[PDB]
């Protein structure tokens, strides 16, 4: 979501607007995005280092 | 309730 | 599975006929499961040793 604005922008806001269709990228499946958008099963694991 | 099935394994 | 039945003997075969409600236990993630049961996204990292 925006910063002060709260409106949801980049590869997470492409695919709530429907324009994009799947984005197969280094992307972190975070609990705020659940909420838009649907995830799959985790690809790769890693942590903060 | 809700049936919460487990395995017993320590 | 079972030859030539394909009944689950174990948790998931409580889990799939209705019995059982929520399976909380260190159930594989697996293609088989999956593919007829529902997973929640994982909650711990392991591998064979
Ligand atoms: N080493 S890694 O992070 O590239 C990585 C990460 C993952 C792997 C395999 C590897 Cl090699 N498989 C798992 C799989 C096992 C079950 C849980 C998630 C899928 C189904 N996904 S994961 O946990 O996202």
């Amino acid at each position: 979501r925006d910063a002060d604005t709260k409106i949801w922008n980049g590869m997470v806001g492409e695919l709530v607007y429907g324009k994009a269709d799947i984005a197969i990228a280094p992307l972190t499946i975070t609990l705020v995005r659940e909420e838009v958008i649907d995830f799959s099963k985790p690809f790769m694991s890693l942590g903060i280092s | 309730t809700v049936v919460v099935t487990t395995i017993l394994e320590s």
